[PDB]
RNA sequence: GAAGCUACCAUCUGUGGGAUUAUGACUGAACGCCUCUAAGUCAGAAUCCCGCCCAGGCGGAACGAUACGGCAGCGCCGCGGAGCCUCGGUUGGCCUCGGAUAGCCGGUCCGGGGUCCGGUGCGGAGUGCCCUUCGUCCUGGGAAACGGGGCGCGGCCGGAAAGGCGGCCGCCCCCUCGCCCGUCACGCACCGCACGUUCGUGGGGAACCUGGCGCUAAACCAUUCGUAGACGACCUGCUUC
RNA sequence: UAGCGACGUCGCUUUUUGAUCCUUCGAUGUCGGCUCUUCCUAUCAUUGUGAAGCAGAAUUCGCCAAGCGUUGGAUUGUUC
RNA sequence: GCUGCGGGAUGAACCGAACGCCGGGUUAAGGCGCCCGAUGCCGACGCUCAUCAGACCCCAGAAAAGGUGUUGGUUGAUAUA
RNA sequence: GCGGGUCGCGCCGUCGGGCCCGGGGGGCCACGCGCGCGUCCCGGGACGGCGGAGCGAGCGCACGGGGUCGGCGGCGACGU
């Protein structure tokens, strides 16, 4: 109905800094830096506050789908702020059948090697994203921890793991086996 | 005489309409950077329509009959063929006058390229609608020459930077000369009569 | 010394969609791109300059290989600023996409 | 980014239409496309003109919402738009385009001879400056 | 039963990359939550396209040889003279990549950040430059130390996608009216008339006389050959050791 | 409502048959088989998938999908 | 049928309009991105994203039914108790 | 009390009667003064005819005038 401006409000803490040269957002903090492009959306990104760091995501007339789109920018900015302050940690318990799954890492946590795979002999190799690391958890049976900064990269690596572990040509209600995502959280907790 | 046109950021049908109208009058027009001509719609739809165009072929002999070019310059040349009366010696002479190129040739590196405002993506299309690249479509179907054309394009972009730095240096020098004194006697005439 | 004639391109004949009328010709003249701009050229005289290997010439000093079918501007045509013209002899139809001089005489300067 | 915007109380140029080259002032926006404009001293009558028909400027005025012609004229004469509008480069650009439209052949002859003299002096000075730059960079 | 043809009747070989459909997903609003989607990202196959494999276009490259003999004939440079054919314009623009909810210019600091300008663009194609210069002579004001064209010489390659003009240095036959402002006098003033002034020392074809540098062959037929053949066509040999 | 679906109702096809006579009566050679090339999908199998009253195996229903296969025979002139 | 002409790309019946040979002006039916004459008006409002979009009487294709895909509209029901 | 016709008074209206009897700038294709022929009106205006009375005549010219003329002007050879 050609609605006049919709503005989303983002507070940015003093631990991190934001910089925009246009629709490109560059957020640099304690846990590295992270930059993304919002080129294909055409929504104004303004900021204010002398060491107060108030971001505003403003869109004029638009349409209903574009008023739906203007909140997505605010939510991904919140995701980037959480990833640069705390980071993302996905904990995946290996829900395993009669045959256990042997999960190791090869290339410093960037190559997950899967073995014994419901009795299938084929050793499986999954290459992760540049910017996410992998580990096998301690004090817990067959838990796989993926740690990173970007939620899209970490969750796409977890999606690649849970789709590489997939029961094929069977009733998949039976044979409940695969590496599924158990817990989603941050690296630095209690915040 | 010659009309050297950019292709970066133009639309296929609009640019073909303006070129096919201006080539019948005698102005020798050449569309350069044909791999960057945008096409409206979805890219899956554009390659589906081009796949249907490939499917259209003579079944008794595919050679004697429909020819299906994969290079984007020849795609645009077929687009202008389908608009000019090419079966007569008016559109045939117009297609002889028309020249098309992928990348940029070395004379057209030196000669200045024109940009048609009536055929631009930004002027004609809504900015929240999908689009495609004709060079991307050509590399996806048939035309295996993106890696050579892009390399030569980066080479001529480096040449254009190393020329533009010298041109901007000379412009700074001539504006220092204009900043200097004892030229204003003619400027008393010129500022009154349209500096 | 210097060109005294404005540039116009012979575009075609007065026609419908099927049939033509060769008595009136169409000129896309440069500079004019508007109905309000094709007003000053009403009354100009045009000239199509072509070549032939025999010798039928003007008295301008020496004989040459130049032949001209004369004519003049009749009226305007379209919103794009096209110019109708009735020449004294009809067009050879080779002149499509070619140039016809528009000289700046009897108009009302 | 977005330094200008339509506003209750903003002067705006008119490029296309029957009132071309005449400043108007936006009073209120009717519905998304047209605004009730008014002219106190720019010889244009109070009417509704489209936004794509007008052209936005930078100067603002303190109009009340839907005020009279009298209050529009008082805010215009308080803000002094005419002298401050003559004292900018944009009106000089429009005035130069009008003077080029109002040239004559004798004026073009004077412009061409001054053009030749200035370009000869500029060419000699650019040659002298690049010679001095080479003489400076040679040690 | 030799040679040769032939047999899944003997033997050998048949090969990978991309975008993606269906589908399963990631982030994430619409719609506080949810969601594979609305903008965005991932995996994805006998499908599709290309690779590999065939014949290569009224398609283009690089290189060799380019006509002896006794008169000959033929190329490159710069030449003056005439003449037949063909058709088109009457100055050329020697260039930033990229965006359009953004971008241009100038500039201390370590290609980036801060700062200063301009912005319906004037560091602009509603533009810039030799330019509307018919020419000559005298005489003066302003600008001008590069001189200003080159039958010029020598070095550099600038540029490889379809390249030939431009820049620097040292001299040369010379020019200080190579341009704007003023004075002077003339050149066809062809007495009212068109196709006039142009990148033209225009494109190619046959010959005429002169200067210098050079060039001294190759196909096709005939014959032979079989790895080839309906006929053509294809691969081949020919020295006096 | 996995798979089915009566009583009713809405469509597609010319792979059957029917209806008309519009072309053909100074002729368009009339069945089947053999051989041979191409195309379609309303998919039998193979490749990638979803759903079952899918535990496995074996089946059924669907989607993208015509690239490649889709027999040897006794009978009948056979189409069947 | 016995009938040309301008549109419907092509047409026996459709839409205008009926025909001696021509010049000028105008118009119907129709159209003005290129073929192919004409919107190259700084045309106005709003709808539509369609992995089978859509594009003008006869005319050369389509229904019952369904959609939290978007746009209006009607009847209602909640909410500072 | 609600309707139909008529009469009498007042208020308007660049209204109509060339509006008139008598008084205190512009336009009109509108004209024999002497005096005497009838109608109308208050010595004067309109009309048929006569008392005045269209008296002298087509002289020349321009014609937005029964379908244009110039009493306007140029230019070229032995291969056009
Ligand atoms: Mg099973
Ligand atoms: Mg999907
Ligand atoms: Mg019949
Ligand atoms: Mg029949
Ligand atoms: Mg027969
Ligand atoms: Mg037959
Ligand atoms: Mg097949
Ligand atoms: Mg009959
Ligand atoms: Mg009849
Ligand atoms: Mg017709
Ligand atoms: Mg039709
Ligand atoms: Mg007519
Ligand atoms: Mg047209
Ligand atoms: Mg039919
Ligand atoms: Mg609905």
């Amino acid at each position: 109905m050609k609605t006049i401006l919709s503005n989303q409000t983002v507070d940015i803490p003093e631990n991190v800094d934001i910089t925009l040269k246009g629709r490109t957002v560059i957020v640099k903090g304690p846990r590295g830096t992270l930059r993304r492009d919002f080129n294909h959306i055409n929504v104004e990104l303004s900021l204010l506050g002398k060491k107060k760091k108030r971001l505003r995501v403003d869109k004029w007339w638009g349409n209903r789908k574009e008023l739906a789109t203007v909140r997505t920018i605010c939510s991904h900015v919140q995701n980037m702020i959480k990833g640069v302050t705390l980071g993302f940690r996905y904990k995946m318990r290996s829900v395993y059948a009669h045959f256990p799954i042997n999960v190791v890492i090869q290339e410093n946590g960037s190559l997950v090697e899967i073995r014994n795979f419901l009795g299938e002999k084929y050793i499986r190799r999954v290459r992760m994203r540049p910017g996410v690391a992998c580990s096998v958890s301690q004090a817990q049976k067959d838990e796989l921890i993926l740690e990173g900064n970007d939620i899209e990269l970490v969750s796409n690596s977890a999606a690649l793991i849970q789709q590489a572990t997939t029961v094929k040509n069977k009733d998949i209600r039976k044979f409940l086996d695969g590496i599924y995502v158990s817990e989603k959280g941050t690296v630095q907790q209690a915040d | 005489q010659v009309l050297v046109l950019d292709g970066r950021g133009h639309l296929l049908g609009r640019l073909a309409a303006i070129v096919a109208k201006q080539v019948l009058l005698g102005r020798k027009v050449v569309v350069v950077r044909c791999e960057g001509i945008n096409i409206s719609g979805n890219f899956y739809r554009n390659k589906l329509k081009y796949l249907a165009f490939l499917r259209k072929r003579m079944n008794t002999n595919p050679s004697r009959g429909p020819y299906h070019f994969r290079a984007p310059s020849r795609i645009f040349w077929r687009t202008v063929r389908g608009m000019l009366p090419h079966k007569t010696k008016r559109g045939q002479a117009a297609l002889d006058r028309l020249k098309v190129f992928d990348g940029i040739p070395p004379p057209y590196d030196k000669k200045k390229r024109m940009v048609v405002p009536a055929a631009l993506k930004v002027v004609r299309l809504k900015p929240t609608r999908k689009f495609a690249y004709l060079g991307r479509l050509a590399h996806e179907v048939g035309w295996k020459y993106q890696a050579v054309t892009a390399t030569l394009e980066e080479k001529r972009k480096e040449k254009a930077k190393i020329h533009y730095r010298k041109k901007k240096q000379l412009m700074r020098l001539r504006k220092q000369a204009e900043k200097n004194v004892e030229k204003k006697i003619d400027k008393y005439t010129e500022v009154l009569k349209t500096h | 010394s210097g060109r005294l004639w404005s540039k116009a391109i012979f575009a075609g004949y007065k026609r419908g969609l099927r049939n033509q009328r060769e008595h009136t010709a169409l000129l896309k003249i440069e500079g004019v791109y508007a109905r309000d701009e094709t007003e000053f050229y009403l009354g100009k005289r045009c000239a199509y300059v072509y070549k032939a290997k025999n010798n039928t010439v003007t008295p301008g000093g020496k004989p040459n290989k130049t032949r001209v079918i004369w004519g003049k501007v009749t009226r305007a045509h379209g919103n794009s600023g096209m110019v109708r013209a009735k020449f004294r002899s009809n067009l050879p139809a080779k002149a499509i996409g070619h140039r016809i001089r528009v000289m700046l005489y009897p108009s009302r300067i | 980014v977005f330094r200008r915007f339509v506003e209750v109380g903003r002067v705006a140029y008119v490029s296309f239409g029957p009132h071309a080259g005449k400043l108007v002032a936006i009073v209120d926006v009717i519905d998304q496309n047209r605004a009730l404009v008014d002219g106190p001293c720019t010889q244009v009558r109070r009417q509704a003109m489209p936004f794509k028909c007008m052209q936005l400027t930078d100067f603002i005025l303190k109009f009340p919402h839907s005020a009279h012609q009298k209050y529009v004229r008082q805010a215009w004469q308080k803000a002094d738009i005419n002298t401050k509008w003559a004292a900018t480069r944009w009106a000089k650009k429009i005035e130069a385009r009008e003077r080029k439209a109002k040239m004559t052949d004798f004026d073009r002859f004077k412009v061409m001879k001054a053009k030749k003299m200035r370009n000869r002096i500029i060419k000699n000075e650019v040659k002298k400056l690049q010679k001095a730059a080479l003489l400076k960079a040679s040690p």
